[PDB]
């Protein structure tokens, strides 16, 4: 597949 | 990563519309049944309607054990 | 980092649980109007019936241009 999204940053 | 299968917990919701992606809410426990590549797991869980659903999702959105 | 306002393009969808967030599909062109902190932007785009949709989102989900 393509790239996975990165882990979102802490809010 | 341990050897498959192993349990992960969603750290964020994943709500992709891509066919064959697994979707889940934050805190969802998921069994990873295969490592698809460097960035994606394949796994499954029994949803709130009692149905086993499966598909791929980001390793980055979950935490092992 | 370029001075605001500036254009970014979503590299992934961003769908989250928080009302303050901007959510979008991959390829969505967004105008960043505020850099919120080291990891988040605030910006906008126009929906189907021309309404401005705005909110915060991770810098890591977009690329500048
Ligand atoms: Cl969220
Ligand atoms: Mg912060
Ligand atoms: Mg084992």
């Amino acid at each position: 597949r393509g790239p996975a999204p990165p882990p979102p940053p802490h809010r | 990563e341990p050897e498959v299968p192993f349990k992960v917990v969603a750290q964020f919701p994943y709500k992709s519309d891509y066919e064959d992606d697994l979707n889940f809410e934050k805190d969802q426990e998921i069994i990873v049944t295969s490592v698809e590549d460097a960035e994606w797991y394949f796994g499954e869980y029994q949803d709130s309607n009692g149905d086993v659903i499966e598909g791929i999702f980001p390793k980055s959105f979950v935490a092992v054990q």
